[PDB]
RNA sequence: ACAGGUGCUGCAUGGCUGUCGUCAGCUCGUGUCGUGAGAUGUUGGGUUAAGUCCCGCAACGAGCGCAACCCUUGUCCUUAGUUACCAGGGAACUCUAAGGAUACUGCCAGUGACAAACUGGAGGAAGGCGGGGACGACGUCAAGUCAUCAUGGCCC
């Protein structure tokens, strides 16, 4: 299963790489089957009529065999949108999971 | 999103405001100088209502046709501002170039001088929708069988822009034998550029 | 022709109500009884309001006013026409279009439309159009002929409405209300007397009944408008 | 001299037909000899053969454009018009088999952002 | 004075663009119903590529979308015949490029609510949207673009 950690106008730094990769992990300790990751951390706005809010974005791309799910998260802090970003997939993962598990019966 | 009324209309009912033949070296010159031209004569005649104009040329010289709702103020006292626009068009151009004026009965059934009264309204710092609904009722009076009116912008001086629009008619965009008038131009108000369109339809 | 007769109501079977299970218990007035679980309506009550009808609509033929027939019933649409037009009244015998009164300033563009249809079609305008869109023209033209081709001389609101089966004609009756223009109706055993203040206790739905009813309006209206015509000289 | 024209994705082929031995001048050469492909050897006789008369009539074919197949089809289209120009009555044979319908099928043109006609990029999901 | 700035802000904007999506939708006026937000129309029976059409129906109508008008291709006709063509200098044919004809469920047999429509057949080059393209609704994504250009503010 492959990792990749994009910035998009922003310089991913060490801690961005750790703070991605350690709920990635995370997420693939409980679901085996995933394909790719694509994680991309973005500045979409200088928040000039919000005063910030959603001014850096984290998406993450995900490819399982036979499906795509994508989530987003804006917020104010990048390491507040990594959180947001990493809890939706991990409840999409959980979701297509027992989705799977349950076509069995 | 859209394509341009006029554009998409050219050769089917309608007609290019341009009526030149050049070699293919001579194109570009001819284009050029005649974008000058438009630029120039509109930047002038900026005061008068001047919808569109037609440069047209024969080998040599040129007729500029320009169609208008002031031709008391575009020709002058005796053709005394005509004359001075006429040494300068040629001073620029090539050949002295022969410029006439044609009238608009109806100044409310062109696209260009009711877009251009908006934005002159706005500029001037009249409430966008009074603006809007003046235009739209005048020109719906005037015999037109559609009109609509979009501004875009800071509407008012709004921080968050918007669009804004009126339509009364039928204005059938996707027909191709509608005879529909069409101008975008903008007003500079204090708060940015408000994005006037206006379109006219009349017919087939 | 002011006053019906009760011999040849009781001929015509028009006091033949519904079953004794839908009947309206406003009704109960002019219900006589019930024979084998069918109400018998009361030929004296309904020839007492007929006698007051009648005479209302000879004094409204007599000031040239409007009562527009209105009966949608299969029992009723061709003999509300017949009869509407010979006293040259309005009618509507196939559909109600809601909002017919309430909302005329907008019917009067479909009337205008099809009055101008009729001119196109009048003056031989099919020599200029095509073959099928002439046809289609014409199409919509016998379309607009069924929905609204008795009401396009109406010119206006009625002065009264005369409708068959106050029940089937509900949406009417609400107009009527609605616009306060009176509505004289023949409502059955099973109808609502509500809203009607020419009620006509009385058999709506045998056609050989309807008929004498609407052909007594009629004959009402034609000699209105004649004892009108005798004061011109 | 019964003359017809046939045309097929290009080809344009004139054919001039008369009552003969079977000599079928193929634009100045045999048939053999201008048609190195059977398929469109084929093509060019379906008509005649069609009908039960090929060594009946001599042809004089001048094909021009198109390729090597789409010749032998617009001959063949030619030589059906031809025919139907001579017999009137030949047409109710000649009709079944879609021998004087032309062909319009045409090379589609290269749509914007595709590859060709149809085809589009692809892309790794 | 200023000019200049491919400096910042596309989350202040205009203009232009992508996208859902050429998906069949999105609305409004008047009327009616509801205290009201709203509803109806726009739902239902069919039918269609299509809110396409018909029929019903408290709705009656309208607008933007759908379709058509546009381009090209497929058959034929007319004007014209060079630098095009070549059947016998020719004005036939191919071709070139302007104007037209044809196609409309027009006809037949059925099914279908006495309907819209559908199924098959003839003739025809083409049959039911003949093939292809242009045309991209209200809106969505604070989507892209301040580096095409213009532009409020900030800054050198």
């Amino acid at each position: 299963m492959n990792v990749t950690i994009r910035g998009h106008h922003i310089t991913v730094t060490e801690a961005m790489n750790n703070a991605v990769h350690d709920k990635l992990t995370k997420i693939a300790r409980h679901f085996d089957q995933i394909q790719s990751i694509q994680v991309i951390l973005s500045l979409d706005n200088s928040g000039a009529s919000d005063g910030g809010q959603k001014s850096h974005k984290a998406e993450a791309i995900m490819r399982v065999s036979g499906q795509e799910m994508f989530v987003q998260a804006l917020e104010d802090d990048m390491y507040k949108a990594i959180n947001e970003m990493a809890d939706k997939l991990d409840r999409q993962v959980s979701k297509y999971k027992t989705r799977l598990e349950r076509n069995k019966v | 999103q859209k394509v341009h009324p006029i554009g998409i209309r050219l050769g089917v009912v309608k007609k290019h405001n341009a009526n030149w033949y050049a070699s293919p070296k001579q194109y570009s010159e001819y284009l050029i100088n005649d974008i000058q031209v438009r630029e120039y004569l509109r930047k002038k005649l900026d005061s008068a209502m001047i919808s569109n104009i037609m440069i047209e040329r024969p080998t040599g010289a040129a007729k500029i046709t320009i169609a208008t709702a002031r031709p008391g103020i575009v020709i002058g006292k005796k053709g005394e501002d005509i004359e001075r626009l006429q040494k300068e068009l040629t001073k620029m151009m090539g050949v002295p170039a022969q410029v006439n004026i044609e009238e608009i009965t109806s100044p409310d059934l062109d696209a260009r001088l009711v877009a251009d009264g908006i934005g002159s309204q706005l500029e001037r710092r009249v409430m966008f929708r009074r603006a809007m609904k003046r235009a739209v009722q005048n020109s719906m009076r005037s015999g037109a069988k559609g009109i609509k009116v979009e501004l875009s912008g800071r509407l008012g001086g709004a921080e968050i822009a918007r669009t804004e629009w009126y339509r009364e008619g039928r204005v059938p965009l996707h027909t191709l034998r509608a005879d529909i008038d069409y101008a975008s131009v903008r007003a500079e108000t204090t708060y940015g550029t408000i994005g006037v369109k206006v379109w006219i339809f009349r017919g087939e | 022709p002011t006053k019906i007769e009760m011999r040849d109501l009781l001929q015509a079977g028009a006091h033949f109500g519904h079953q004794t299970r839908f009947w309206n218990p406003k009704m109960g007035p002019y219900i006589f009884g019930a024979r084998n679980k069918i109400h018998i309506i009361n030929l004296e009550h309904t020839v007492k309001a007929f006698n007051e009808a009648l005479n209302y609509v000879n004094g409204l033929a007599s000031k040239k006013n409007k009562v527009l027939f209105v009966g949608t019933k299969r029992a009723a649409s061709g003999i509300i026409a017949e009869q509407a037009t010979r006293a040259g009244m309005p009618y509507v015998d196939h559909r109600w279009l809601g909002g017919m009164l309430t909302n005329w300033k907008t019917l009067r563009q479909s009337i205008n439309r099809l009055k101008e249809l009729e001119k196109q079609a009048e003056d031989g305008t099919f020599a200029k159009l095509t073959k099928r869109e002439a046809l289609e023209r014409t199409r919509d033209m016998q379309k607009l002929e069924r929905s609204l081709g008795g009401i396009k001389d109406m010119g206006g609101l009625p002065d009264a409405i005369f409708v068959v089966d106050v029940d089937h004609e509900a949406i009417a009756i609400k107009e009527a209300k609605n616009l306060g223009i009176p509505v004289i109706g023949i409502v059955d055993t099973n109808s609502n007397p509500d809203n009607v203040d020419y009620i006509i206790p009385a058999n709506d739905d045998a056609i050989r009944a309807v008929s004498l009813y609407v052909t007594a309006m009629a004959d009402a209206i034609i000699a209105g408008k004649e004892y009108a015509q005798t004061q011109a000289s | 001299r019964n003359y017809g024209t046939g045309r097929r994705k290009t080809s344009t082929a004139r054919v001039f037909l008369a009552k003969g031995t079977g000599s079928i001048v193929v634009n100045g050469k045999p048939l053999d000899e201008y048609f190195s492909r059977e398929t469109s050897r084929m093509v060019v006789r379906q008509p005649l053969e069609l009908l039960d008369s090929p060594t009946a009539y001599d042809l004089y074919i001048t094909v021009k454009g198109g390729g090597i197949s789409g010749q032998a089809g617009a001959i063949r289209h030619g030589i059906t018009r031809a025919l139907i120009e001579l017999d009137d009555t030949n047409k109710p044979a000649l009709k079944a088999a879609g021998f004087v319908t032309r062909d319009s099928r045409q090379v589609e043109r290269k749509k914007l952002g595709l590859r060709k006609a149809r085809k589009r990029p692809q892309f790794s999901k």
